């Protein structure tokens, strides 16, 4: 996942 | 672990839900295109970050986006209009785009790694969104034989999500676009959403005879949702  | 509850931002919808969406549960919202399901997801992804006395759980968010519908600018708007720093709120939302249903299923396993990573921080994961839960399954499992196969695969995916909700004390929130009823569902709680006039939306609990039988009404606003 990747931070927004 | 005792459950937690995330306010939706609408007192009306919160009352329908007994205070908000629950951890250790899968809440499914379903309804037609444009009913506001994704607006509710964006709002919850901000509300969960609030401290408990304000209706959040001081929590981080995992978001599985299957339709390219996550909008950081909408997070920013909701956060700023609720007194929060938009960039800090965005920092605690971890988003992945699911390419297809098999990738969507693997992403649940990847989510568990992020959950474990954050479990001892001050902002453990408290919300896991799957938006849309069903869109890839609908496009891929279609035609004769697909009803049984699709339902089996979706039930297994939901079982994996139930395990994360229950093992790590997380509220799982999933969206499902319908039209116009015969299929089984394994979410904990199902909420039917529909659009009224302009920014007004109406929610009803489905197949929950022990819970409120009325309807909640709310508006889509710059704060996400409100009464």
């Amino acid at each position: 996942f990747a931070t927004a | 672990a005792t459950i937690g509850r995330i306010s939706t931002g609408s007192k009306s919808l919160d009352k329908l839900l007994g205070g908000g969406i629950e951890t250790q549960a899968i809440t499914e919202v379903f309804g037609e295109f444009g009913s506001g399901k994704t607006q509710l997801a964006h709002t919850l992804a901000v509300m969960v970050q609030l401290p408990p006395e304000e209706g959040g759980l001081n929590g981080s968010v995992i978001w599985i986006d299957t339709e390219n519908t996550f909008r950081p600018e909408r997070i920013r708007e909701i956060a700023q209009n609720r007194g929060l720093d938009p960039d800090e709120v965005l920092k605690h939302i971890y988003v992945a785009r699911a390419f297809n249903s098999n990738h969507q299923m693997l992403l649940v396993q990847q989510a568990e790694d992020k959950i474990k990573e954050l479990l001892n921080t001050d902002r453990p994961v408290k919300l896991l969104i799957v938006d849309s839960l069903t869109s890839h399954f609908r496009s891929e499992y279609i035609g004769r034989g697909a009803l049984a196969e699709r339902q089996q695969k979706l039930a297994k995916h939901l079982a994996d999500l139930h395990r994360l909700a229950n093992l790590y004390d997380i509220a799982v929130f999933v969206t499902n676009q319908v039209q116009a009823h015969i299929l089984a569902h394994s979410a904990t709680l199902r909420v039917y959403l529909r659009k009224g006039k302009g920014g007004k939306r109406i929610a009803r609990l489905i197949d929950a005879p022990h819970l409120p039988e009325g309807e909640a009404v709310f508006s889509i606003t710059e704060k996400g949702i409100e009464d």
